[PDB]
């Protein structure tokens, strides 16, 4: 059971290239729970970080990380603390949630993510947001708006070239537009943790934003492919990947941050961006505050 | 939810919490225990987890009564000692991490818990 020792499963091109209708997701072990040593979200976030450890993430000094949906019913934020454990010590963590909570982030903003004003461009976006009304399933599974509209605009405007995103989706909490935006990164997948393998949950990963269409994606068809993959793939609940944490911390890559105009972005720059070796954005001081909306 | 509202009805939240759990009250739950390689230095508060084999590491904000209860921190600098950092708790005291931090102090020269690691 080698896959039990990996942090999870990543959607393969075998299923990315399929052409099927959107079917209902039917998992054999649906909603089964694995006992923890420790909140389950500790193991879920660590396994997400472990998979990102195998991705070409840009890791600069003063790394700008925003974490949406960081709170919980208990008023605490296990995922943010895992991000603190994982990220460089000088990384800037901003987290946010509709409801009040306390966390180990540098900046914590309460309220709807739409109230979160990002003054500059960030390097990594983690979203665990999920709207409770998604459970009121009625008449066919259509693309959702909700916080996905905000996240799509963020990718197009407030994400550094070379930056990455990890955005939680489920069978019914997903967005056509977000899938299609994955074609603007050097690479993309959906990653499902072994700790929560019994859920249709997956983290839609966009690795190294390029600001331009690299892959033309039919977002509706691709979600149908994602569900096709989940329906075809046995996934055993496991946290074996967390037994050896000797190399858990994100590699201190010292990724450079450069300011370039659009005209200067040649093939060399695009190559460096695609390899996780470059970020293009401002290098001022990060300003992320709560906006007063109308 | 009961003990947190208890420390909001008094001028000494530290004493109010300690008196509560010393009189049999249930310690505050949902402290964020981390999974760590038990190969750390063992200091009290650290930027990364530093648990030894006899310790467990918690997210700092979650074991701070003033953070958990959303009350003013007593530090004259206004900045919390634990928030944004990791706190090592002796394994025999994980039943009440919030109570442990209120009852103990790190060695200001040595950075280890006095009585739980400090050798000065
Ligand atoms: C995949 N599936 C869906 N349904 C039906 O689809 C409807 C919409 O699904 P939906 O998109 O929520 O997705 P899932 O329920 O995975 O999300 P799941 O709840 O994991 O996760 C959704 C959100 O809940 C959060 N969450 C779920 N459990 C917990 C928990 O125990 N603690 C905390 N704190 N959060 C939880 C989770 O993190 C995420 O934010 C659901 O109501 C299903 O009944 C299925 N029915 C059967 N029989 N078999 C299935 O395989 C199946
Ligand atoms: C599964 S929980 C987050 C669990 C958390 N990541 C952890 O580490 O335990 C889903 C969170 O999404 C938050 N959320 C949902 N919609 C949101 C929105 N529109 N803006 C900000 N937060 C939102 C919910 O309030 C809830 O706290
Ligand atoms: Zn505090
Ligand atoms: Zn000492």
């Amino acid at each position: 059971a080698s896959a039990d020792w990996k942090p999870g499963h990543a959607m393969p091109s075998l299923f990315k290239v399929q052409n099927v209708n959107l079917e209902r997701c039917e998992l054999a072990n649906y909603k089964q729970s694995i006992p923890m040593p420790v909140h389950m979200n500790i193991a879920k976030y660590m396994q997400l970080c472990q998979y990102l450890n195998t991705c070409t993430l840009a890791v600069p000094a003063n790394m700008r990380v925003i974490h949406f949906g960081a709170g919980s019913d208990k008023g605490i934020a296990p995922g943010t603390s895992v991000l603190r454990q994982w990220l460089p010590t000088d990384a800037i963590i901003i987290d946010n949630d509709l409801n009040e909570f306390v966390s180990d982030a540098d900046i914590t903003l309460f309220g709807d993510c739409v109230t979160v004003r990002v003054g500059q461009q960030v390097d990594l976006v983690i979203s665990d947001m999920y709207d409770p009304t998604t459970k009121n399933v009625t008449g066919s599974n259509e693309s959702k708006a909700l916080f996905f509209t905000y996240l799509c605009n963020l990718i197009n405007n407030n994400l550094a070239l070379g930056g990455s995103v990890a955005i939680k989706i489920t069978e019914h909490s997903w967005s056509v537009e977000l899938y299609e935006l994955m074609g603007k990164f050097a690479w993309w997948t959906v990653f499902c943790t072994n700790a929560n393998a019994s859920s249709s949950e997956g983290f839609l990963l966009g690795i190294n934003y390029l600001g331009t269409i690299k892959e033309n994606i039919d977002g509706g068809a691709m979600h149908a492919n994602y569900i096709f993959w989940r329906n075809s793939t046995p996934m055993n609940l496991s946290t074996y990947s967390l037994f050896d944490l000797s190399k858990f911390q994100l590699k201190l890559k010292g990724t450079p941050v450069l300011q370039l105009k659009e005209s200067q972005i040649n093939e060399l720059v695009i190559s460096l961006l695609s390899q996780g070796k470059l970020l293009i954005r401002d290098n001022d001081t990060l300003s992320v505050s709560t906006d007063v909306l109308v | 939810s009961s003990v947190l509202s208890l420390v909001n009805f008094t001028v000494d939240p530290q004493k109010a919490y300690l008196d509560f759990v010393n009189a049999g009250g249930a310690p505050l739950t949902n402290c964020v225990k981390m999974l760590t390689p038990k190969t750390g230095t063992g200091i009290a508060i650290s930027v990364k987890p530093e648990s030894t084999a006899d310790q467990e590491t918690y997210g700092g904000a979650s074991v701070c009564l003033y953070c958990r209860a959303h009350i003013e921190h007593p530090d004259v600098s206004g900045v919390c000692k634990y928030k944004g950092k990791f706190v090592q708790i002796p394994a025999q005291c994980v039943r009440d991490p919030v109570g442990f931090c209120l009852s103990n102090t790190p060695c200001n020269v040595c950075q280890y818990w006095i009585g739980y690691g400090c050798n000065c």
